[PDB]
């Protein structure tokens, strides 16, 4: 019902073979344009191999297609994508804070089980 | 790697023990053409392209560049009405059809939150057993350890 | 974004399972250290 | 997919547990087995 490359809900939802995935037809053949392939699983995929109603009520005000609507869609297209790109600088920041102390946590143990089990074999040398 | 979770019925104090452990040796270790361009100076300085709102302004005895204005003013008048008769002859009918297609799209959601759900509880399932097991073996090692203690005292 | 966000979850949820190991382990070697000094005095 | 990880890496982990307690529980077995032959020779010098 939805597409696998914008999150559309297509007009002309077109279905690859090699993995059954919806795609919008525009968006799927501008891909194996550029690179010859599934977007998906990255298997080898042409315009050939691909295999062929939605309403919209419009608004009862609807001058404001020139102007109101057409800023909100290049509005929200604009402040979206840049947030997104601050939600993956972040991520890579707390990527790189999530593995040192992971590896932080990694010299924990491997410094315990070094500890644990000669303390306990003390333990076992003390009754003789 | 080893750290039972069902099975250890785990203070807070012990987690902040065991952070400032971790924190001691953290601190020991210590594709597009110009749209681009435009949109992300746009979404940084947080300001809008300004549209045209000039045939909202428009006025009366006005200049020839004005009378422009007020027959583009008749025109989407004209289409203006005709966009609205289209509506009226497709009556409610139309946002009507549309809305059943967003009640079957939303179902679709549901039962994938279903199917997550049976899954996530399917694996912690799986876990619940293995711990318990992991419980019986740790406890019997732990009492045949505390009978070899008290018994190498009583022999010497 | 979604397939680092696996390797966040993945690193997160491991980092305190790995740091329940340490309050074990840390309080297994208390125990050890507490029997022995009790044992060696007398 | 965190469950399905948490799976995975405990379940090799468990058997690293054990046979880690099953190793050391061979060694205190061989404490006993010797403190009770000096004992059983007691007897023998009475």
């Amino acid at each position: 019902m939805l597409c696998a490359i914008s999150g559309k809900v297509p007009r002309r939802p077109v279905l690859s073979p090699k993995s059954r995935t919806i795609f919008e037809k525009s968006l799927l053949e501008q891909y194996v344009k550029d690179t010859g392939n599934d977007p998906i699983t990255n298997e080898p995929l042409s315009i050939e191999e691909i295999v062929e109603s939605a309403q919209q009520a419009s608004l009862t005000e609807s001058i404001p297609n020139l102007l109101t609507s057409l800023q909100n869609e290049w509005d929200a297209i604009m402040l979206e994508n840049f947030k997104l790109r601050s939600t993956l600088d972040s991520l890579t920041k707390k990527l790189s804070t999530v593995m040192y102390e992971r590896d932080a946590a990694k010299l924990v143990a491997a410094q315990l089980l070094m500890e644990k089990n000669e303390d306990s074999k003390d333990l076992p040398k003390s009754s003789q | 790697m080893d750290g039972l979770s069902f099975v250890d019925k785990i203070p807070d104090g012990y987690k902040n023990e065991i952070d400032q452990l971790v924190k001691k040796e953290f601190a020991n270790i210590k594709a597009d053409n110009s749209v681009s361009t435009l949109t992300n100076a746009l979404y940084t300085e947080y300001l809008k392209q300004r549209n045209n709102k000039k045939r909202r302004t428009p006025d009366f005895n006005d200049d020839d560049d004005t009378l422009f204005l007020e027959e583009y003013r008749r025109k989407y008048p004209r289409i203006d009405t005709s966009r609205y008769i289209p509506n009226e002859s497709s009556e409610v009918s139309l946002l009507g059809i549309v809305d059943s297609y967003l009640k079957h799209q939303e179902i679709v959601l549901d039962t994938l939150l279903p199917q997550t759900v049976s899954n996530q509880w399917r694996i912690n399932n799986d876990y619940i057993r293995q711990t318990c097991t992991i419980v019986e073996e740790m406890n019997i090692q732990q009492r045949k350890q505390i009978n070899d203690l008290e018994i190498y005292r009583k022999r010497l | 974004l979604d397939s680092l966000t696996k390797k966040l979850s993945t690193v997160m949820y491991e980092r305190d399972a790995a740091k329940l190991v340490a309050a074990q382990l840390l309080m297994e070697k208390n125990e050890d250290s507490k029997d022995l000094p009790k044992s060696s005095q007398q | 997919s965190t469950l399905c990880h948490h799976s995975l890496p405990a379940l090799i982990e468990g058997q690293r547990k054990y046979y880690a307690d099953y190793y050391a529980y061979r060694q205190e077995i061989r404490s006993l087995e010797g403190r009770r032959k000096r004992l059983q020779a007691m007897l023998n010098s009475s």
